[PDB]
C-alpha cells in the first residue's frame, strides 16, 4: 500500500529521465532513502516493482498519434519492455483493490502473470492506453494509461470518496439504503504519467444519449432535434442577451424530450429487476450528488459520468475541479451537481420526489452529523503542499476552449463548514430546506441557460 | 453401494433418515458419507440443503433436512453473523433470503397435501431460528434452472426455442400418474420429433449432454419424407376468434374456457409454425399446457398478421377482456393471471419492423392502466409499477402527438377517461412494494384525506398525532378507528388508558369482531393481565403464557405449534414478492422460538448457567437484528420482558432470584437503548419504571442509573439528566475508594458523559470541567490498574 | 407511576386528555373508570361533568361549579328558564363564598374565578336573547360584545381563556341544533365559524396544535367547499403549516390559490382580502422553504397579491388597507 507512492514520489523527473524549489529534492532524497531501506531486507520486490513503474512509464510516453482512427485494437510494439517482463509473483496488481488486515504478513495475493499484446486507445485531447493484465488466478483485467496529466488529484479524490463511502457504511439510515459512491482505483506513477482502474462494463451517459450514430434521443425521438443542432444554437447564442440564451434553452428543451428512462427498460426485462436496478440508480445519483455538493464537485459533463450496464450505478471520473473551482471559470457553474432532464426522468414517473429527495436528506443528515471528521480530512488536503487543488489561467482556459493561498484555503474551509452547518446565504437551514434549496438550484433551466454548452445542459 | 463412484454423489444428496432404531446402520452410512471431506460449517449446509430441495418437490421427505437444519441454525448462530456480513458487498443473491423462499415454496408445496402440519411446523421453527434480519435487499427472486437457460441461449432460432419448450415439458409430464396424459405427450413427442424443425432440433441438442437426449431415442425413426402437416384454408379464418362470449365466457370454469380458447386458436388457419399444430390432443388433456402454449399461439399469430386484422382483433378482444375484468365481473384469478403471463411474455418479443423496446412492448393496442390494475389486484406490484409507467409514457407521447402535463393532471385525465386515477393505483401499488422512501413520491392525491395523513403519521412513528386524527374523524369506519386509536396507544405505553379504554368499549358496545378480540388479547398479555380467561396469533400467545404459568406444558406446546402452523399457512397465501411482507412473520415466529425454548428452561430445574447461555443467545440473536426495523422488534423485547416477569414472580425458594432479577435489568436497559436509538421516549421511561420496581438505591449505583439519566437527556430535559448525573458522581466518589473493579467503569461513564453534557450546555468553564470531570475519569480508568479487559479497554478509549 | 394517590392521578390523566382534545377517548376512559370502581368521589364527579357539559353528552342526566354549569345548560335546551336562572344564580354564588374563605394575597389566585364568572355572566347574557326572538342584530352585537371582551382579554393566560371559548362554542352550537324554521341559520353557523377560526388562532399563539386542529374539524361538520372559497381553509392551512407539515399547507394553499384563480374574475369585494392574504402567505411559505427560485415567486404570487390589492378598486376598507400593507 506504501511502494508505489513513495516511487512515484521519487520517479517525479523520471519522465525525461527515461525519454524547482528545494523541497522538491529533500522529498526525492527522503523517497530515495526510504526505497533503500526497504530494498535492504526484500531488494526482488523493489526492483521488481521498480522495473514495472519503468515499462508503464515507456508505454505512457509513447505517441501512438497514428492509430487514432483504429478502433479495433493495436499490437503493442516489441520494443517495450513490459512485454519481456512475465511471471511477477512479488507484485500485487496496482488496479485491483488490496485488503488491509492487522497480521504483517500477505498471502494468497492476485499477482501480476503477464499482459497482453493488444492495446486500445480511448477518445480525448490526448491518447491515453487501454492495456490487459492478467493475475495469478488467470482473470484478466483491464487498466487505463494516461500521459500528459497529473492523476494525484484523482488519487486524492477517490481517498476521499472512499472516506464518505466510510461514514455512510457506520451509519444505518445510509447502511440501510445502501448509499456508496464507485470508486476506482488509481495509482500515480510520476508528475506527468500515470495508471488507473478502468471500470469495465461501463459508459458513458453521453455516448448512450446523445450518439450521432445509435444515440438514445435519435433512436427514440427521430423527429426531435439533433444534438448537433442543438449544441451549434446553443453556441450560435454564447454572444448574446441572458435573456436571448434563456429563450434559445426554453425553445431547446421544447424539442428535446429526455428519454433516458429506457436504459432500464430495455437493459432489465423483469419488473423485479428493473425496479431494483432503478432504485439503485435513483440511491446512486442523489448520493453522489449531495457527496459532490459536499466537495464542491465541478465539470460533471456527459463524458465524465460513466453508468454501470450491470448494476445502473453511476460512477463519476475527472475528479480534478473540486472545492467550487468550478465557480472561478470564465464560465461560473450555477449548479450544485448533475440534475438535468435525462437525470430526473431516469428515476421514474416521481422524478426528485421521493426516494431521491428522502435519500438526499439522509446523505445529508449524515454529512452533518460527521461536520468535523469532513472538515479535519479536507483541512489534511488543503495544506498539502503537492496537492494543486487551486485553479489557475492554463486550466481555466483549457477545461473551456472554442474553436495568498493561506487566504483561498481559509476561504474554502470557511464555506465548507457553513455548507456542514447549513449555513448557505447567512441563514439557518435545516436539512430538508437545504436539499430542497440544493434541488431547486439544479433543476432551475435559468442557471442552466447560462452554463458553457459543452457542458450539455440540455442534454 | 457405498464403494460405488457414479453413485457416491446421488448418496451423499440424498436426505437424512428418521431418528429410529431401525434406520440407524443406514443413517451412520449417510453421515460418513457426506462427512468424509469434514465438518460442514453453517454454510455448508445451507448450501447442502439448498442443492437437496432442487431434487425432490415432496415436503414429507424433506422433514429430517428440516429439523437438521434448524439444528444448525440453532447452534451455529455466531457463524451467522459472518455469512450476513459477507453477503453487504452482493445481498440480491444472498444465502439467507434464497434459504428463506426456499422454505416459503416448500411451505407452498406442502399446501393440501398429506402430512402437511409437520412439514409448516418445521419451517415455521426454521424461519423462527432467523428474525427478520435485513437483508437489503426489496424484491423477492426465484431460483431459476442454469443449464435451462443456457440450452434456451443455445438455439437462436425462435421455433427452435419453442420445439425445445414443448419437448422439456413433454418430457416432464411424461412421469405423470395419468395414461391418457402420457399417451397424448408420446404422440405430440413423435410428431414434433418427426417433423424437419424436429430434426434440426437434435442436431443442434445433440451436441450437448442431457438425458432427454437418452430419452427421446425410442420416439424418433430415421424416414426419406419429412412428415408434412396439412395446412387448409378457412374461408374467414377471424370468425372463430370474433366472438365476445369465446374470450369471456367466465362461468366459473377456467379451465374449460383455456381449453376451447386453446382449441379456438389451434383451428385457426392464420397459425403457420408445423409444431404448434400438433399439441391440440395435449392440449386437450392438459390446462396448464394450454396456458403455456396460449403466448405462443397469440405470438405466431402475430408474427404472420397481414393488414393489422389479427392484431386489431386481439388488441379489442384483450381490452375487452381487461375492461370486464375492471367492472364493479367477478373473474377467476387464473384467468387474469394467464392473461398477465401472456401480456409480459408479449412484452419480450421483438417487432418485425425495427423499433426499441418500447415499440416492442405495444404488440397490441393496449390501455396499459388497466392491465396496471389487475396486475396489483392480482399482486403483481412490480409488474403493475411498470406497466402503469409504460401507459403514462405512451398517453404522453400521445398528448404530445396530437398537440403537434403533471402527475395530478394525468391521472385526473385517467380518471375523466377510463375511471382509474393513475396517482391512486400508484399509491396502492407503492404501499404493496413497501419501500419507505418511495411512498413520498405519489403523495400529491387524496392529501386531505384522513387516511392518507394517519397512514403518513403511523410511517412516520408520529402516535400522538395520529391518536388526535382518530379520536377527532368520526367518518372512518369504526373497526378500524379503534384498531388505529388502540395501536397509537401502545405505542405511547399508556397501559392503562390502554385498558381502561378497551373496557369501557366492551362496556358500550356488545358485538365484539376479531380484530378487537385479537387488539384485547395483545393488550392482557403484554400488561399481563392474566385473570381475562380458530385460535389466533395474539390468542394463542396468552394461552400459551397462562398454561406457562399453570405448569400446563402439553396446552402450551400444543397451542405454540398451532400458532405457529396458523402463522405459515398465512403467509403461505400471500403473493411473496416483496421482502418486507416477510418481516411481521419472522418476528412472530421468532418470538414463538423464543417461548418455546424457554419453555424447558421453565419446567425444569432453574440454574445459573442455563439463564447465562439464554440470555447470551437472546443477546445474539438481537445483535443479528441490528438492521432490523422497530416495529418488528419492539414484540421480541416485550415477549423477552413478560416471559422475564412470568419467571421472577414463579415461588423462588432457593434466594437465587438475584441472577434472573439482574438478567431482566439488563434486557430492559438493552430495550431503553434500542428504543431510544429509533428516537422513542416514552418506552424507555416505562423500562426504566420498571426496573426501578424491582430495584432500589443503595451506596453502590448501577447502569440502570445512567441509563435513567440518559433517557431523560433525550426527552430534552437537560437539568434533571445533569443533576441525576451529579448525584450518581457523588454517589459514587463517597462509595468506592478504588476498590470495586466493577464501580469503575461506571464511575468513569458517568464522569465523562457528565462532561460532555456540561460541556454541550456551557454550564461550566473548561477548567473546572477538565479538573472534575475528564481527566478524573482518565485518572480513574488508569490509575486504578484494574486491567486485562476489553470493557476497561473500551471506556479508557472513550475517556 | 401508580404511587400517586388515585384521585389525583385520574384527575391529573382527564386534565391531560382534555387539553390534547381526545373528547371521545377521555369519555370512554370515564366509563371504564366507572365501570371498573363503583365509589364516586366529588372530584371525579366534578371532571365527569366538566367531560358532559364540554362534550354535549346530554344523556348522562351542594350543586358545583361544572354540574351547575350542565343543569343550566340543559334547562336552556328544555326552555326551563327559571330553574336555568336559579342555578346560574346558585353558581355564582358558591364561587363567591368560595373565592371569600381564601387568603386574598396573590392576583393569580384570583383568575380562575374571574374566568368562571365572566363564563357565567356571558351564558346569562346570552339567556335572555335564548328565550327570546332570534335576530340578527341581536346576534351580531352579542358577538361584538364577545371579541371586544376577548381583546381585553389577550394578556390572559390561555388556562383562563379556554374555557370560555369552549362555553362560547357550546352556547352556538346549542343555538344552531335549535329548531329553526326561519332559514336564517346561516347568520349563527358564520358567527360559530368566526369564533372557531379565532379560537384556532387564539390556540395557535399559545403553542397548542390539537384544539385548532379540533376547532378545524368542528368547521368543516358545519361548512363544504364551494366555488367561492372561505377563510377557514385559509385557517386550517396555517394549523398544518403550525404543526411543521410544510408540503401539506402548501398543497392546499396552493390549491386554494387556484380556486380563487379560477372562480372570481374582479367580482367580489369579500374574496379580493382572501386572494391576497393567500397569495401572500403561500409566496412568504414558498421563499422560506426555498422550493422556487425568486423571479416565479415574485411572478406568481407577491406582485400578483399586490396587483390584486390595488388595480381592483375596491377602496374605501381598513381591512383592504392592512392587506395592502401586509403585501
Ligand atoms: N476510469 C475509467 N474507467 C472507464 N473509462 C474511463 C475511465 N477514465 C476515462 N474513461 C473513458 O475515457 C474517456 C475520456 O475521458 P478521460 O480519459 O478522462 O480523457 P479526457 O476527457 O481528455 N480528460 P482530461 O485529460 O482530464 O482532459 C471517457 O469518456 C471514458 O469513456
Ligand atoms: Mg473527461
Ligand atoms: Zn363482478
Amino acid at each position: 500500500h506504501t511502494l508505489f507512492i513513495i516511487l512515484a514520489l521519487a520517479n517525479a523527473n523520471r519522465d525525461e529521465f527515461l525519454t524547482s524549489s528545494q523541497l522538491d529534492e529533500d522529498r526525492t532524497e527522503a523517497a530515495n532513502r526510504i526505497i533503500c531501506t526497504i530494498r535492504s531486507r526484500r531488494p526482488q520486490m523493489v526492483r521488481s516493482v521498480e522495473a514495472l513503474c519503468d515499462a508503464y512509464i515507456i508505454l505512457a510516453n509513447l505517441d501512438a498519434t497514428q492509430w487514432k482512427t483504429q478502433r479495433k485494437g493495436i499490437n503493442i510494439p516489441a520494443d517495450q519492455p513490459i512485454t519481456k517482463l512475465k511471471n511477477l509473483e512479488d507484485v500485487v496488481v496496482p488496479t485491483m483493490e488490496i485488503k488491509v488486515d492487522h497480521t504483517g504478513e500477505y498471502g494468497n495475493l492476485v499477482t501480476i502473470q503477464s499482459f497482453k499484446a493488444e492495446f486500445r486507445l480511448a477518445g480525448g485531447v490526448n491518447l491515453p492506453k487501454i492495456i490487459d493484465c492478467v493475475g495469478s488466478d488467470g482473470k484478466e483485467r483491464r487498466q487505463l494509461v494516461k500521459g500528459r496529466d497529473d492523476l494525484r488529484q484523482d488519487a486524492v479524490m477517490q481517498q476521499v470518496f472512499q472516506m464518505c463511502n466510510t461514514l455512510l457504511q457506520r451509519n444505518t439510515e445510509t447502511r440501510k439504503r445502501k448509499l456508496t459512491i464507485c470508486t476506482y482505483k488509481v495509482v500515480p506513477l510520476s508528475q506527468r504519467s500515470g495508471v488507473l482502474e478502468w471500470c469495465t462494463g461501463t459508459v458513458p451517459i453521453g455516448e448512450f444519449l446523445v450518439n450521432n450514430e445509435d444515440g438514445a434521443h435519435k433512436r427514440y425521438r427521430p423527429n426531435d432535434f439533433s444534438a448537433f443542432q442543438c449544441q451549434k444554437k446553443m453556441m450560435e447564442v454564447q454572444k448574446k442577451s441572458f435573456e436571448e440564451k434563456y429563450e434559445v434553452f426554453m425553445d431547446v428543451c421544447q424539442n428535446f424530450q429526455p428519454v433516458f428512462r429506457y436504459f432500464c427498460m430495455e437493459k432489465f426485462l423483469d419488473p423485479a429487476i428493473w425496479f431494483e436496478k432503478r432504485l439503485a440508480y435513483t440511491r446512486s445519483v442523489a448520493t453522489s450528488s449531495i457527496v459532490g455538493y459536499i466537495l464542491g464537485l465541478g465539470d460533471r459533463h456527459v463524458q465524465n459520468i460513466l453508468i454501470n450496464e450491470q448494476s445502473a450505478e453511476l460512477v463519476h471520473i475527472d475528479l480534478g475541479v473540486a472545492f467550487e473551482q468550478g465557480k472561478i471559470l470564465p464560465t461560473p457553474e450555477t449548479v450544485p451537481f448533475r440534475l438535468t432532464r435525462d437525470i430526473v426522468d431516469g428515476m421514474g414517473i416521481t422524478g426528485v420526489e421521493g426516494v431521491f429527495r428522502r435519500c438526499c436528506e439522509k446523505t445529508m443528515e449524515v454529512m452533518r452529523n460527521s461536520q468535523e471528521t469532513l472538515l479535519t480530512i479536507v483541512e489534511v488536503l488543503l495544506y498539502d503542499p503537492l496537492f494543486d487543488w487551486t485553479m489557475n489561467p492554463l486550466k481555466a482556459l483549457y477545461l473551456a476552449q472554442r474553436p495568498s493561498f493561506n487566504k483561498v484555503a481559509e476561504r474554502v474551509l470557511m464555506r465548507l463548514q457553513e455548507k456542514l452547518k447549513g449555513v448557505e446565504e447567512g441563514t439557518v437551514l435545516s436539512v430538508g430546506g437545504q436539499v430542497n434549496l440544493l434541488i431547486q438550484q439544479a433543476i432551475d433551466p435559468k442557471n442552466l441557460s447560462r452554463l458553457f454548452p459543452g457542458w450539455k445542459a440540455w442534454v | 453401494n457405498k464403494d460405488n463412484e457414479n453413485l457416491y454423489i446421488t448418496i451423499k444428496l440424498l436426505d437424512p433418515f428418521p431418528d429410529h432404531v431401525v434406520f440407524k446402520d443406514l443413517r451412520i452410512t449417510q453421515q460418513k458419507i457426506k462427512y468424509s471431506r469434514g465438518p460442514f460449517s453453517l454454510l455448508e449446509e445451507i448450501n447442502h440443503f439448498l442443492s437437496v430441495s432442487v431434487y425432490d418437490a415432496l415436503p414429507l421427505t424433506r422433514l429430517e433436512g428440516l429439523k437438521d437444519l434448524r439444528r444448525q441454525l440453532e447452534l451455529h448462530k455466531d457463524q451467522m453473523v459472518d455469512i450476513m456480513r459477507a453477503s453487504q458487498d452482493n445481498p440480491q443473491d444472498g444465502i439467507m433470503v434464497k434459504l428463506v423462499v426456499n422454505l416459503l415454496q416448500l411451505s407452498k408445496m406442502a399446501i393440501n397435501h398429506t402430512g402437511e402440519k409437520e412439514v409448516l411446523e418445521a419451517v415455521g421453527s426454521c424461519l423462527g431460528e432467523v428474525g427478520p434480519i435485513d437483508f437489503s435487499t426489496i424484491a423477492i427472486q426465484h431460483s431459476k434452472d442454469a443449464s435451462y437457460t443456457k440450452a434456451l441461449k443455445l438455439f437462436e432460432d425462435k421455433e427452435l426455442q419453442w420445439t425445445f419448450i414443448m419437448l422439456t415439458y413433454l418430457n416432464n409430464t411424461l412421469v405423470e400418474d395419468c395414461v391418457k396424459v402420457r399417451s397424448a405427450a408420446v404422440t405430440c413427442l413423435k410428431n414434433i420429433l418427426a417433423t424437419k424443425t424436429g430434426h434440426s432440433f437434435w442436431e443442434i441438442y445433440k451436441m450437448t449432454t442431457d438425458p432427454m437426449l437418452a430419452y427421446l431415442q425410442p420416439f424418433r425413426t430415421s424416414r426419406k419424407k419429412f412428415l408434412e402437416v396439412p395446412r387448409f384454408d378457412k374461408e374467414n379464418p377471424f370468425e372463430g376468434l370474433d366472438d365476445i362470449n369465446l374470450w369471456i365466457p367466465l362461468s366459473e370454469n377456467h379451465d374449460i374456457w383455456i381449453k376451447t380458447l386453446t382449441c379456438a386458436f389451434l383451428d385457426s388457419g392464420g397459425t403457420k409454425c408445423e409444431i404448434l399444430q400438433l399439441l391440440k390432443p395435449m392440449c386437450e388433456v392438459k390446462t396448464d399446457f394450454c396456458q403455456t402454449v396460449l403466448p405462443y399461439l397469440i405470438h405466431d399469430i402475430l408474427l404472420q398478421d397481414t393488414n393489422e386484422s389479427w392484431r386489431n382483433l386481439l388488441s379489442t378482444h384483450v381490452q375487452g377482456f381487461f375492461t370486464s375484468c375492471l367492472r364493479h365481473c367477478c373473474l377467476d384469478k387464473k384467468s387474469q393471471r394467464t392473461m398477465l403471463a401472456v401480456v409480459d411474455y408479449m412484452r419480450r418479443q421483438k417487432r418485425p419492423s425495427s423499433g426499441t423496446i418500447f415499440n416492442d412492448a405495444f404488440w397490441l393496442d393496449l390501455n396499459y392502466l388497466e392491465v396496471a390494475k389487475v396486475a396489483q389486484s392480482c399482486a403483481a406490484h412490480f409488474t403493475a409499477l411498470l406497466y402503469a409507467e409504460i401507459y403514462a409514457d405512451k398517453k404522453s407521447m400521445d398528448d404530445q402527438e396530437k398537440r403537434s402535463t403533471t402527475i395530478s393532471s394525468l391521472s385526473e385525465k385517467s380518471k375523466e377517461e377510463t375511471g382509474i386515477s393513475l396517482q391512486d393505483l400508484l399509491l396502492e401499488i407503492y404501499r404493496s412494494i413497501g419501500e419507505p422512501d418511495s411512498l413520498y413520491g405519489c403523495g400529491g392525491g387524496k392529501m386531505l384525506q384522513p387516511i392518507t395523513r394517519l397512514r403518513t403519521y403511523e410511517h412516520e412513528a408520529m402516535w400522538g398525532k395520529a391518536l388526535v386524527t382518530y379520536d377527532l374523524e368520526t367518518a372512518i369506519p369504526s373497526s378500524t378507528r379503534q384498531a388505529g386509536i388502540i395501536q397509537a396507544l401502545q405505542n405511547l405505553g399508556l397501559c392503562h388508558i390502554l385498558s381502561v379504554y378497551l373496557k369501557g368499549l366492551d362496556y358500550e358496545n356488545k358485538d365484539w369482531c376479531p380484530e378487537l378480540e385479537e387488539l384485547h388479547y395483545q393488550a392482557a398479555w403484554r400488561n399481563m393481565q392474566w385473570d381475562h380467561c380458530g385460535t389466533s396469533y395474539h390468542e394463542s400467545l396468552y394461552n400459551a403464557l397462562q398454561s406457562l404459568r399453570d405448569r400446563e406444558f402439553s396446552t402450551f406446546y400444543e397451542s405454540l405449534k398451532y400458532a405457529r402452523v396458523k402463522e405459515v399457512e398465512e403467509m403461505c397465501k400471500r403473493s411473496l414478492e416483496s421482502v418486507y411482507s416477510l418481516y411481521p412473520t419472522l418476528s412472530r415466529l421468532q418470538a414463538i422460538g423464543e417461548l418455546e425454548s424457554i419453555g424447558e428452561l421453565f419446567s425444569r430445574s432453574v440454574t445459573h448457567r442455563q439463564l447465562s447461555e439464554v440470555y447470551i443467545k437472546w443477546q445474539k440473536h438481537s445483535q443479528l437484528l441490528k438492521d432490523s426495523d422497530f416495529s418488528f422488534q419492539e414484540p421480541i423485547m416485550a415477549l423477552r420482558t413478560v416471559i422475564l416477569e412470568i419467571l421472577m414472580e414463579k415461588e423462588m425458594d432457593n434466594s437465587q432470584r438475584e441472577c434472573i432479577k439482574d438478567i431482566l435489568t439488563k434486557h430492559l436497559v438493552e430495550l431503553s437503548i434500542l428504543a431510544r436509538t429509533f428516537k422513542n421516549t416514552q418506552l424507555p421511561e416505562r423500562a426504566i419504571f420498571q426496573i426501578k420496581q424491582y430495584n432500589s438505591v443503595s451506596c453502590g449505583v448501577s447502569e440502570w442509573q445512567l441509563e435513567e439519566a440518559q433517557v431523560f437527556w433525550a426527552k430534552k430535559e437537560q437539568s434533571l439528566a445533569l443533576s441525576i448525573l451529579k448525584q450518581m458522581i457523588k454517589k459514587l466518589d463517597a462509595s468506592c475508594a478504588a476498590n470495586n473493579p466493577s464501580l469503575k467503569l461506571t464511575y468513569t461513564e458517568c464522569l465523562r458523559v457528565c462532561g460532555n453534557w456540561l460541556a454541550e450546555t456551557c454550564l461550566e468553564n473548561p477548567a473546572v470541567i477538565m479538573q472534575t470531570y475528564l481527566e478524573k475519569a482518565v485518572e480513574v480508568a488508569g490509575n486504578y490498574d484494574g486491567e486485562s479487559s476489553d470493557e476497561l479497554r473500551n471506556g479508557k478509549m472513550k475517556a
